[PDB]
RNA sequence: GGACGCCCUGCGGCCGCUCAAAAGACCUGAACCCGGCCGGCCGCCGGCCCGCCGGCCCCGUCUCGAAACACGGACCGAGGAG
RNA sequence: GCAGAGGCCCCGGGGGCGAAGGCGGCGCGCAGGCCCCGCCGGACCGGCCUCUGGUGCAGAUCUCGGCAGCAGUAGCCGCUAC
């Protein structure tokens, strides 16, 4: 339930980048696109426009794709599956699938539970007794 | 398709767009348009089917059944594997008419675990393939080449088992999923007569056999070519800029005397 | 676009939306085959000791392009059939 | 196919790589290889010449199996013998069994001389021959010789 | 910030690895250069360089070519990065080992009768790695027909030929036609 | 697999057949496995269901036994006595539920005579399967 | 395909009933838009407890050059072009 | 990223012990996007390799469907009259 101890994760942009013009319209969805108009204030870049998606932005190669709790995700859905965790991945943790029924979630956790494997969606639909 | 309709552009002027319309204003003949044609529709005249040479058509075939003779790809092909005596594997199998008995040989040279496998396997498939007949998928396992024997009746129902005679194997039987390493069940007589089937290509040779990735590091390893190796000059010390004014030992990496 | 281009010596679709049908479709093939095999295989038991194939001469590829090899010619000439004495009946 | 391919990367960019100022217009040059002698006369002189004119005598039907003449040289007589033969035929020199190799039955008409022949007789046989063929079949010992 | 355009004349692209999807290729590459990058020898060089070059660039060369080649120095190995096709023209081969990536089915029957050695760029790693007593041969690379057709046929210093039938005598005739 | 090309494995076509069948062919589509005694007794393993026939339904809601009242061939579906919806209030019509002929097994059937000679022709073709077809 | 009780002059309401569920004239039920309650004071980006300060013209488009008093575009969904 | 095909998913992938989808909210990714969680929903769904495309929308006086402000607005002023 405890990772190996990692460098302080720094992300460069806690935001989300939003396309330019979604606040306006709502036809216009806010997945990043990038600006490609010949008078576009955002491809311009002009004082005031939202920031523009570049690789400058990436985070550091050596904690990327952690998650806060300093473990690295990998999406179970099986025992058998919990081989992949087994072969002595103590970096990574296991992320139940969201189809996985609570019958065989029960069973995925027993096994996570003699492993040590840490499983991050452990209260996942255990509504009381079935 | 689209283009049944009647439908004239009613122009400019009439605050309307220019596309073709038809008697009450309605578009058509557009792909935008509801009823309209495809902008390009689809044709009959596609090339559907690729060429092959013969010669790349018959090694394809041969370096499938090479993937066969190898344990490790017939592992990572999904097949169980692990009670077979031996891969190649050749049975011999007087003409079997019974699923029963076929099932019995099956059990006994250890490709039962790949034929349950596959019963078990059994399952509705994802999207409209369930709608345009395709609906169940089973998982393919063994493969039984016959050559002077009938035990096709016998394997046949038998679930993921596919039959095909030495005289004519099929690659894509070989290969399933452009994968190699089908586990095959020779029969004795199809396996002793696949040098006749070879020999009856015609002018063929087969392709000569090359080194593998383990014989060639053996041969990098071997003492000859390490001998030749020479021991590269050491490299470069970089470091990293400091201030050497400030440091008495800064100052003597490059000042021994003025420190 | 341009360049050396060899130009091109192909020519124009006709009748390609109207007209009489100038495009031919081979999906026919593989059951073209199975149908001719059927009838060479009904004709054959309708006759079954006499062959499907009548004797026919060999004769000398027309042209200086092919002189010395034989091929499969229509019929034996009249003389060819008196040297074997038998009418053309 | 259709994946891995240019157009399917150009979405998102308007016109599709053709150019703002000058986008795809339906035959901005015009259909076909016209304006050969006028708006494109750079191109079909910069790398057709010859292109328009008439140059020749016109034959309203040419006979193409009279005017085939297949050739040889006398470089590749020998590799006309099967290789099991050659060997014999070249230790043995034998002027009085040397291979006539009858050109005209392996398909050719007429001997040139590419390159060189063995140094052993050989007699070929052929409708003609080059004027450097027979200097070079009758200088290895061989005779040129005619067949009908 | 820095003016880097001034002298510098862009980088120069060159085939730094094989973009064959044959296996065997690959696996030589990597196994000379390897042993380039432990010795630094020209023959394993000039060798990792050859099998990283396309089809077009790397040509055949007959068993003609090769014994002609390799008449002054029989003993010296001949190293092809190609094919070795037969020449029927030759009636009698020389005797000489050649290792090349590829020999024609004539090329390897002709060469074992006359008592040559058809050795292979694997067996070249294992027994002359480095290259001692080997010399690294090439076919004619403009002999491509595309190669010859390369240019403007119908400039006056051209010498190229034009590519289609043309059929005219504008142009063709002469400098002074046109 | 089926190597009579003749049919139909296309599951448009299949189900057209289900919805839009001869009534002759509903009939014989609307069978019910014979009870062990009644395999013994005829020899003959499923019978198409008739109005006077003991069923036993095996199936989930509604399990139980009754003699089928009527049999409703469009829906493909038969009533037998007893098995019937709840009733809102107890002064009201009874609402059969209409049960599978397929969810049931046979425990009586209405000999007739017509079935009676129905019997004996499905005998005599498994006879002659039986003695190796 | 809506038990029964209640209140209706009645229309119809209500309570609940049948059902696994109303799924009640119909599967799921989005966006636009709207009404009740319920916070808040108002667009984007950046900082901070978060309402203040600082930056911020309307995009697409041809165009030497568009916030343009150039053009198209009320809104939203589906379809829509190498 | 989408939709299909041929495979794989170590006792034979995930599913009424809840599929797709819808709605909110985390996480992860420079981003295209992905994942999970609660809720609604009520039978299907994929990850990976190889394969195929009628494969991604803000614009086109775009098509078709819905629908807003305007707006309880302009109007309901021929034929004498109740």
């Amino acid at each position: 339930i405890h990772p190996l101890p990692h460098k302080i994760i720094i992300k460069k942009r806690k935001n989300k980048f939003i396309r330019f013009q979604s606040e306006r319209f709502v036809r216009v969805k806010p997945s990043w696109r990038k600006p490609r108009g010949i008078d576009s204030p955002m491809r311009h870049q002009y004082r005031g426009q939202r920031p523009m998606v570049s690789i400058g932005y990436g985070s550091d190669k050596e904690t990327r794709f952690m998650l806060p709790c300093g473990f690295f995700k990998h999406r179970i859905s099986t025992v058998h599956e919990l081989k992949t965790l087994f072969m002595n991945n103590k970096t990574h943790a296991a992320q139940i699938a969201h189809g996985v029924s609570a019958r065989s979630r029960k069973q995925i956790l027993e096994e996570a539970k003699k492993m040590g494997v840490r499983v991050l969606n452990a209260d996942a639909k255990l509504r009381k007794e079935e | 398709a689209g283009v049944q309709c009647t439908a004239h552009s009613w122009g400019p002027g009439r605050a309307v767009a220019r596309l073709p319309r038809k008697h009450g204003g309605i578009g058509a003949y557009a792909n935008f348009a509801r009823g309209g044609h495809m902008a390009h529709p689809t044709t009959v005249i596609r090339r559907w089917c690729r060429k092959v040479n013969l010669n790349q058509r018959r090694y394809a075939v041969a370096s499938a059944l090479a993937a066969s003779a190898n344990a490790a790809l017939v592992e990572a092909r999904g097949h169980r594997i692990a009670d077979v005596p031996s891969i190649p594997l050749v049975v011999d199998t007087d003409n079997v008419t019974k699923t029963k008995d076929a099932l019995a040989i099956i059990k006994a040279v250890g490709v039962l675990r790949d034929v349950e496998r596959c019963k078990d396997s059994r399952h509705i498939r994802a999207g409209r393939g369930k709608m345009r007949n395709r609906r169940y998928i089973t998982r393919k396992g063994p493969l039984v080449i016959y050559n002077t024997e009938d035990v096709a009746r016998g394997f046949r129902n038998l679930p993921g088992v596919d039959l095909c005679h030495v005289s004519s194997i099929r690659l894509l039987e070989l290969a399933p999923g452009s994968h190699p390493g089908r586990l095959i069940l020779w029969t004795k007589s199809a396996f002793a007569s696949l040098d006749d089937v070879y020999a009856a290509k015609q002018n063929y040779t087969l392709p000569r056999s090359c080194i593998t990735q383990t014989d060639i590091e053996r041969i990098l390893q071997s003492d000859a070519v390490q001998k030749t190796f020479v021991p590269k000059r050491d490299p470069l010390v970089i470091e990293r800029k400091v201030d050497p004014f400030s440091s008495k030992e800064a100052l003597a990496r490059l000042d021994p005397s003025g420190t | 676009m341009g360049r050396n281009v060899a130009f091109s010596n192909m020519r124009r679709y006709k009748c390609t939306n109207k007209g009489p049908n100038l495009i031919k479709n081979w999906f026919n093939q593989p059951a073209r085959k199975i149908r001719r095999r059927q009838t060479r295989l009904q004709k054959a038991k309708a006759i079954f000791p006499c062959p499907l194939q009548k004797l026919r001469p060999s004769v000398t590829r027309c042209s200086q392009k092919f002189n010395l090899t034989q091929r499969i010619g229509r019929g034996f000439t009249l003389r060819e059939l008196q040297g074997v004495g038998l009418s053309a009946g | 196919p259709t994946r891995i391919r240019k157009s399917r990367k150009r979405r998102g960019h308007r016109q599709m790589g053709y150019g703002r100022v000058g986008g795809h217009r339906k035959h901005p040059s015009g259909r076909g290889k016209a304006g050969g002698l006028q708006h494109k006369r750079t191109s079909f002189d910069k790398y057709h010449p010859g292109y328009f004119g008439k140059l020749g005598m016109r034959n309203y039907h040419v006979r193409r199996n009279i005017e085939y003449n297949p050739t040889i040289n006398i470089d590749k007589i020998w590799s006309l013998i099967p290789e099991e033969q050659r060997d014999g035929f070249l230790q043995r020199k034998s002027t009085t069994e040397a291979p006539v190799v009858d050109v005209t039955r392996f398909g050719f008409f007429k001997v040139l001389g590419r390159g060189s022949l063995p140094q052993c007789p050989i007699i070929i046989k052929a409708r003609y021959f080059s004027s450097d063929a027979e200097k070079k079949l009758r200088e290895v010992g061989g005779v040129p010789l005619l067949v009908p | 910030g820095i003016d880097l355009k001034t002298g510098i004349k862009k980088r120069k692209v060159e085939r730094k690895e094989p973009k064959s999807p044959n296996p065997y290729i690959r696996l030589l590459h990597n196994a000379f250069k390897v042993v380039y990058e432990n010795t630094g020898e020209d023959f394993t060089k000039v060798l990792t360089k050859r099998l990283c070059l396309s089809k077009t660039n790397r040509p055949v060369l007959s068993v003609s070519r090769l014994a002609h080649l390799m008449h002054k120095r029989e003993d010296k190995i001949a190293v092809v990065a190609s094919t070795v096709t037969n020449d029927e023209r030759l009636v009698t081969i020389p005797r000489m080992t050649i290792c090349a990536l590829k020999f024609s089915a004539t090329a390897r029957s002709r060469i074992e009768k006359a008592g040559g050695r058809c050795m292979s760029f694997d067996e070249l790693l294992a027994e002359k790695p480095t290259g001692d007593n080997c010399v690294l041969l090439q076919g004619r690379r403009s002999c491509r027909a595309v190669c010859k057709k390369f240019g403007s046929p119908g400039r006056p210093n051209s010498h190229v030929k034009p590519k289609g039938e043309h059929k005219g005598r504008r142009g063709a005739r002469g400098r002074h036609s046109w | 697999m089926k190597l009579n090309s003749a049919v139909t494995a296309s599951r448009r076509k299949c189900r057209k057949a289900y919805f839009t069948a001869n009534a002759e062919t509903r009939a014989k589509m609307m069978s019910s496995r014979l009870s062990k005694e009644l395999r013994a007794e005829h020899k003959i393993k499923t019978m198409p269901i008739r109005r006077g026939d003991i069923v036993e339904i095996f199936t989930g809601g509604h399990k139980g036994t009754g003699k089928v009242v009527e049999v409703r061939r469009r829906d493909y579906k038969i009533c037998v006595e007893g098995i019937n919806q709840k009733a809102r209030n107890p002064e009201a019509k009874p609402v059969p539920y209409p049960i599978h002929p397929s969810n049931c097994i046979i425990k009586e059937l209405y000999m007739n005579g017509s079935r009676y000679r129905a019997i004996k022709r499905r005998q005599e073709r498994n006879a002659e399967r039986l003695a190796r077809i």
